[PDB]
């Protein structure tokens, strides 16, 4: 419970959550997302991955935030919606950021909290490209769209229809609690 | 040392495409920014980008990072895969496996041992093609599903080296990512 | 700013 690492814990967090913003919205942008490497250390790329900020997106991530953090019955949650030309909405993912009280006292919060959140990034990047609404975001543009929101609070999975899945991105303990990475899905396509 | 298996049942034009996708998704998550000492134990870390990858002859999409000597490299291997199993004329059974192993170092004349902490294996069961497009595209979404859940049990990863270690954990060889030390072979089960 | 820098 030391104060130096409560104070790079919470930035680690909070950039998470950033990023897994990021990250999703542009699983879902219609393109595809080529990213440069680089030997040299940028000094500024979170998590040692080449994740390009789009501006609107960070703000909005910030607006629904709110200078807060993740926690037990605060969770991030990113809506992923299709929209017909004629103004039907079906609503197609629901990616949920949550930190659960489960603590984990013997972990270091100086790069093993780091380097586990950079690999669950990279678990999101694989994810998004699998889940069915990524072929629907790809052939997106014509006569329907995809819309995006971010909620900060309840975590509620109306919308999805019956029989929606539910995958786990993956886990990473830290000393003030477990954050979750899940996202759950439409199958019935309608 | 564990060991992961995953199966997968394609057409002989999808051989290629569906290895490559397995592989590239274990080692997008196996790998790291290359390191760049300062002191013995202190260093920093580039930058890992990532390409999305339209299969040709599957409906899908795969995360890779980019690295053309990565992907190269593992073009090869899977190829000559392919060669044997062209070669084979059997009923289509072979398999791949992938090996993450760290070294300890051995006093003269005796070679480094090579101790494997994951290996990765993938069964094939070579076998209308519209339909495969489809399906094999979908079955393909469950292994990347399944591959990022192993990833986050956090079974096991190497300690962080120092310099004089680096090379007993990582493969320094590549321009631009830093995987850990993997070998790649195959057998012809037919 | 990410951490700059990684100790061993």
């Amino acid at each position: 419970l030391n104060s130096q690492d409560r104070k790079d814990l919470d930035k680690f967090i909070k950039f998470f959550a950033l990023k897994t913003v990021q990250v999703i919205v542009q699983a879902r942008l219609g393109e595809k997302i080529c990213t440069r490497s680089s030997s040299s250390p940028t000094g500024s790329d979170w998590f040692n991955l080449a994740i390009k900020d789009i501006p609107e997106v960070t703000h909005e991530a910030k607006k629904a935030l709110a200078g807060q953090l993740p926690a037990v019955g605060r969770s991030m949650c990113v809506e992923i919606s299709l929209k017909t030309s004629e103004g039907d909405s079906m609503e197609l993912e629901i990616w949920c950021l949550e930190m659960n009280e489960k603590c984990d006292k013997e972990i270091k919060v100086s790069y093993t909290v780091y380097n586990r959140l950079s690999l669950l990034l990279k678990s999101l990047l694989a994810i998004t490209r699998v889940t069915p609404a990524y072929r629907l975001s790809r052939k997106q543009g014509h006569e329907y769209v995809i819309l995006y929101r971010i909620y900060f609070g309840e975590v509620q999975l109306s919308g999805l229809g019956e029989g929606f899945q539910t995958v786990r991105v993956g886990t990473v303990g830290t000393p003030v609690g477990t954050i979750t990475l899940s996202c759950a899905y439409r199958i019935n396509l309608a | 040392c564990r060991s992961e298996v995953l199966e997968v049942s394609v057409e002989g034009r999808q051989v290629e495409e569906a290895m490559l996708a397995v592989l590239h998704t274990v080692l997008l998550h196996r790998s790291t920014g290359k390191f760049h000492y300062k002191k013995e134990g202190t260093y920093s870390i580039g930058t890992v980008g990532t390409q999305d990858v339209d299969c040709d002859f599957i409906d899908f999409t795969y995360v890779r990072v980019s690295s053309e000597e990565l992907d190269r490299a593992l073009r090869k291997v899977v190829g000559e895969f392919k060669d044997a199993l062209r070669n084979s004329g059997g009923d289509g059974l072979g398999q791949m496996s992938l090996e993450f192993y760290q070294k300890k170092k051995s006093r003269w004349p005796f070679s480094d041992e090579c101790i494997p902490w994951e290996v990765w294996t993938v069964k094939v069961h070579v076998v209308e093609r519209q339909i495969c497009r489809e399906k094999v595209g979908e079955k393909l979404c469950e292994k990347i599903i399944n591959i990022v859940e192993v990833m986050n049990r956090h079974e096991y990863l190497p300690k962080m080296p120092t310099q004089s270690e680096v090379d007993n954990v990582f493969d320094t060889g590549l321009r631009d990512v830093q995987p850990y030390l993997y070998k790649i072979s195959f057998q012809i089960t037919d």
